């Protein structure tokens, strides 16, 4: 018995998206046994902001077009649905986007808010192709976890949404694809000493040292049953 | 009303039913079987493998 | 030239590649086949059919 | 697209019929992805004639499988363009390449 | 089809393996052995057997 | 609802024996049931510590290729059995029993030399049988304390040391469903231990050990 308990000795943040954190020091197996676990956890419970619904003001369904577009309002809606967008201390917010002139609408063009803040500004929504072309849309962004389609959405929010609220497909999760790798390190001049080295890939919404705690959290308040008994 | 208490009765109700599956062409008696049904969320029937 | 292609990429001459469990976090034994197959979805789905 | 085709999509995907083809080089002047006009080039315009031919794309539309077959652009305004060219994508077609 | 293939790689036999050779207490510790990863499945051992 | 996972109860913890339970958790965010499951497995099965034979050195015999007469069982076979063996050993990282029977009959594990602060869990635990009117054996036996189950990689006999008491630990994960949906796991995790501890509190030390783990980043 000579357990010891790890600690995030460093991270790295390599780009916006793009991170490393090691934990040290680990025991035997721990080091499978957090990574795989923690993996697990990040990938599915952890929570994000994304747009759940769209308000554009001359259409009526996502089927249709609006003039002066390159883009099909279903292409429009696809594009909506990769942004990605922090909030601060919000549970939902209605961001306006109003554009006109010939060339991209671009996220640059949403109406910026002091505790909205996008993390890839160089997002494309769609092209404008006419001197007077304009589009002006009333944008709706949510926080929560998981993904949540939009046909269980309406049948949960039990009542009527009125014409021209058109629902895209929520993809809360923010981490894209996160990978552990195990290798020893010099401590106590001992051998045998796991340093788990998490490297994730993100949208760029979260810092991993908010998203490990929580993702620790998650594990530690779900083990509070085994302990429990 | 698809009421959340009604699929408490389909619970109940479907606890020891047996039903029949019959896939067709049934050269054989054994093309027809008797199941004891579980409920699923999709639209295929869960068949076994053996 | 399959295998040319696949060194011109970092990718393995074998075309097989090792991959792990995500369940379990342990490696499966000898390695699996991985690639990129194009796939169609036929016009036969089941919400036409139960 | 297909990774791994055998280059007969260049040809299937234009003898369709499904995907609206350039009658004649010019270049782009406006597209609002139902509408491509192309201000075909004086070297193939009629004397009397516009010299400005248009492309009215089908947007959904039904099919005989119930299926919508909208017809959406691939060409950028001011793009040239010569006779033959593929100006907007069918169904099931992207950049000119049959893609199931 | 599959499940024939699991019992025919699982209950196979290799020259040279992990764990090869030790004596076994009992059909559980050689499982855990499996699962702990101190042995491999087609290892030769002799096990004690009721 | 964003930070408002789903705790499941318990339904149970069917005892089937004294050593064996199948604790049963219920409900789970799915997802969870393998994340819990094999997180408390890979700590039960190689991780555990507890007090067992590790070396041995039976009387006049350099080697189990040797087989020593008057018992009817051969060295490697006594080794095999003894290494059986659960003992609880308090307050010593290593202690040297001695075992000693004579007589014809068997040598059960009722005859070691209790020292007080040893407790073998199953004295009725058969050792070997002695084979002649004279037959007698005397062993000393090395009992260490440690983690996990050290393989033999290691007038000394080694043999594998089986410091986890969790005998076997396996689990599934199966649908459950509350009014509104069926996606949720509930979790069967099945136990058997040597029977210096009951499973039930085994579990509880291999959650303790993991939650000591994630200490350091959970507020």
């Amino acid at each position: 018995t000579e357990f010891l308990k790890p600690r995030l000795v460093d991270i790295e943040q390599v780009s916006s998206t793009h991170a490393k954190v090691t934990l040290e020091p680990l025991e035997r197996g721990f080091g499978h046994t957090l990574g795989n676990a923690l993996r697990r956890i990040l990938l599915s419970s952890m929570p994000g902001c994304a747009v759940t619904e769209v308000e554009i003001d001359g259409v009526l369904h996502e089927y249709s077009t609006k003039e002066g577009v390159q883009e099909d309002i279903l292409e429009i809606l696809l594009n909506l649905k990769g942004l990605a967008v922090r909030v601060q201390g919000k549970d939902e917010v209605i961001l306006t986007l109003n554009k006109s002139g010939i060339g991209p609408v671009t996220a640059a063009d949403i109406t910026h808010d002091g505790d909205v803040e996008i993390v890839k500004p160089q997002h494309v929504i769609c092209h404008l192709t006419d001197e007077n072309a304009s589009i002006s849309m009333r944008i709706k962004v949510q926080r929560g976890r998981g993904y949540v389609p939009a046909s269980t959405r309406i049948h949960s929010e039990e009542d009527e949404r009125p014409i021209g609220r058109l629902l895209v497909d929520a993809c809360y999760s923010p981490v894209e694809r996160i990978a552990y790798n195990v290798e020893a390190a010099r401590v106590e001049q001992r051998t045998d000493l796991d340093k788990l080295v998490i490297e994730m890939e993100t949208n760029g919404t979260i810092d991993p040292e908010e998203a490990i705690r929580r993702a620790a959290t998650i594990l530690a308040e779900q083990l509070e049953a085994f302990v429990d008994l | 009303r698809e009421e959340a208490v009604v699929w408490d009765i389909l619970d109940e109700v479907i606890r020891e039913h047996p039903v029949l599956l019959n896939r067709a062409p049934t050269l054989h008696r054994l093309g027809i079987q008797a199941f004891e049904p579980v409920l699923i969320e999709g639209k295929a029937i869960q068949l076994h493998p053996l | 030239e399959i295998k040319e292609l696949l060194k011109l990429g970092d990718l393995p001459t074998s075309g097989q590649i090792r991959l792990y469990d995500g369940r379990t976090g342990e490696q499966f034994e000898r390695p699996v086949t991985v690639g990129y197959m194009y796939m169609l979805k036929l016009n036969h789905l089941v919400d036409d059919k139960m | 697209k297909p990774l791994v085709g055998t280059g007969m999509e260049r040809a299937v995907a234009v003898d369709s019929g499904v995907t609206a083809v350039a009658k004649r080089g010019g270049v782009v002047q406006y597209v609002d992805a139902s509408r491509i006009v192309i201000k075909v080039n004086e070297d193939e315009m009629y004397p009397g004639e516009a010299g400005i031919d248009i492309y009215n794309l089908t947007k959904y539309t039904r099919s005989n499988q119930n299926t919508c077959i909208n017809q959406m652009p691939c060409v950028s305004l001011g793009e040239p363009v010569e006779r033959g060219d593929v100006l907007a994508d069918g169904p099931s077609t992207d950049l000119g390449e049959l893609a199931l | 089809q599959d499940v024939v293939l699991g019992l025919y790689y699982m209950t196979r036999d290799c020259v040279n393996a992990k764990g090869e050779g030790m004596v076994l207490t009992g059909p559980k510790e050689a499982e855990r052995l499996y699962r702990s990863g101190l042995a491999s499945l087609h290892a030769r051992v002799k096990v004690r057997i009721t």
